[PDB]
């Protein structure tokens, strides 16, 4: 069934599972043509496939060449996502293949289901959670590798850096989603908060700064505050 | 013209023959239906006055034998049986008529309704769907489940409709995932028409039989089967033109004949709106579209 607040801790048990987010697979800019009509220009995109328990991220870069000469691109994007996720499962050894795949948008269900017919025992699930994975392109290193790519490419990351050495999956995912929520709601302020202190650096093999435990506490409170303020502004509360 | 005599009518029951029906009172001297048109299948069905649940009945074709009805007080229902003694049967039929205890199959000469609903229905294919090979006629009732329903319990009592499933390997060629799921032409024409049904008439016959069972017994799995077979055509970009024209006729007479009060459970809003307005064939069901809009605009 669907994933929601009730069955949230299922994400951190030992059943292998992956989130798939397709929001950044098909990305365009909109511009005017010489005759004044509107046209789109595609830029490189990515599939965000994440194991919430281990932090392993499978960033499948979607090169603009994929779209060449194709119609109905936003619909094709869903099938290309499903094609690529299926290939990823096929590429993994049996004991690493997931038992569930949770799609962040319900429109992916039919395309993934069809692409996964060879895997009847892998459950394809929607979610009612409003996960902020669209903001993954606000993480500088991820956006950089996507935009520089010249061909299709899979890049692997651990989206939790080394946090699991010191905190649980549950807490790691809560931090990640808080950081991404903040970045989605006001990217400029979120990014200001993470980097204001020049003495806290990002390891070459990491995505986020090397905060101490106490600094993570201050950061998380700053991100909380950021998010509440923006809410009042949005709704005038 | 053929006859189906009844031994008696011990229990009050509404009897139907095709789209006609008669109320018969407990131990009323009713002894059969005559003037049944040779050349088509027929269905004789029952609903007891005391149980407005379990409509049941028998598909038959009089060319295949002499059939009669007899009430069984152990099993408590009207049973169809074959009389093998041709002379003993003509003798019963002649005497009951002489006494005039038989109702006449009430066909208006202008009316092609029954032919239009049963055009492609053939007793032989019915007996493959309702497998009970010791009888020449086929029993169906309100509660019988289909082979597909069973997969998701007693198989001797199953409706063995052809299994259609849009999200199956059968329906989806590896590597044509997106193509085959959005345009089911492959599934329709190669897998189902050339592969399983062999020709469009067998396909239409199962479609029409599934409709009739849904209409006459409220068999829910038959409704599911009828909708699926409509959707498979309408969701195919490439359909023989003769199939589309015949389909519009087929669906027209089905919609025409449905009781107005049952349009809520018998018509699947999604399928019909998709077939009439979204599908590849939105523009190919002009008659079916025109009757649907003038009779059931609510559903749409």
């Amino acid at each position: 069934g669907a994933m929601n607040s009730s069955n949230y801790a299922e994400l951190f048990n030992n059943d292998i599972k992956l989130f798939v987010d397709d929001t950044n697979v098909y990305r365009v800019t909109v511009h005017k043509t010489f005759e004044g009509n509107v046209a789109t220009k595609a830029i490189n995109g990515c599939i965000f496939t994440l194991n919430p328990k281990t932090g392993h991220l499978f960033l499948k870069i979607i090169h603009t060449s994929v779209w060449a000469g194709q119609k109905r691109l936003s619909q094709l994007a869903k099938w290309k996502t499903a094609e690529e996720v299926s290939a990823l499962v096929r590429s993994l050894p049996k004991e690493e293949q997931p038992k569930q795949i949770i799609v962040t948008r319900k429109a992916m269900l039919d395309p993934l289901e069809v692409h996964m017919l060879d895997f009847p025992n892998i459950a394809i699930r929607p979610t009612e959670l409003r996960l902020p994975f669209s903001a993954a392109m606000s993480i500088d290193k991820l956006s950089d590798v996507v935009m520089k790519a010249t061909e299709p490419q899979m890049v692997l990351f651990n989206i939790y850096d080394d946090w699991l050495d010191r905190i649980s999956s549950y807490t790691a995912f809560s931090r990640l989603t808080l950081l991404l929520r903040a970045l989605k709601t006001n990217e400029e302020s979120a990014k200001m908060i993470l980097l204001s202190d020049p003495t806290i650096t990002i390891k070459s093999y990491h995505l986020w700064p090397s905060f101490t435990d106490e600094q993570w506490i201050t950061i998380e409170s700053q991100m909380r505050d950021l998010i509440l303020t923006e809410y009042g502004r949005k709704y005038n509360v | 013209m053929n006859t189906v005599p009844f031994t008696s009518a011990p229990i009050e029951v509404t009897i139907g023959i095709d789209q006609y029906s008669f109320n018969v009172k407990e131990n009323q001297p009713f002894h059969g239906i005559k003037d049944i048109p040779i050349g088509h299948v027929h269905v004789i069905h029952f609903q007891h006055a005391d149980n407005s649940s379990m409509r049941y009945g028998y598909w038959f074709d009089c060319r295949m034998g002499n059939f009669y009805i007899q009430y069984d007080p152990k099993d408590g229902l009207y049973k169809m049986m074959e009389e093998r003694d041709g002379a003993k049967f003509e003798n019963i039929v002649h005497n009951f008529k002489e006494r005039q205890m038989m109702v006449s199959y009430p066909k208006i000469d202008e009316d092609d309704t029954w032919y239009n609903l049963t055009e492609f229905v053939q007793m032989d294919k019915i007996r493959k769907i309702v497998r009970k090979d010791e009888n020449q006629f086929s029993y169906v009732d309100s509660s019988m489940t289909t082979v597909q329903e069973n997969e998701l319990s007693d198989p001797a009592h199953s409706l063995n409709y052809t299994v259609i499933n849009f999200k199956s390997r059968e329906a989806i060629r590896p590597g044509h995932e997106m193509e085959d799921f959005l345009d089911k032409s492959y599934y329709l024409n190669t897998v189902m028409l050339q592969g399983i049904f062999k020709n469009s008439s067998n396909y239409f016959g199962e479609l029409q039989f599934a409709f009739l069972n849904a209409m006459f017994f409220g068999n829910y799995g038959s409704s599911l089967q009828w909708h699926a077979m409509i959707e498979l055509i309408c969701s195919s970009a490439t359909v023989p033109k003769h199939m589309l024209d015949k389909l519009d006729e087929i669906l027209y007479y089905q919609i025409k004949t449905l009781p107005e009060q049952y349009s809520d459970i018998l018509l699947n809003e999604r399928v019909w709106n998709i077939c009439l307005y979204s599908s590849f064939q939105k523009n190919s069901l002009h008659n079916t579209e025109k009757i649907m809009e003038n009779k059931y605009p609510e559903l749409l």
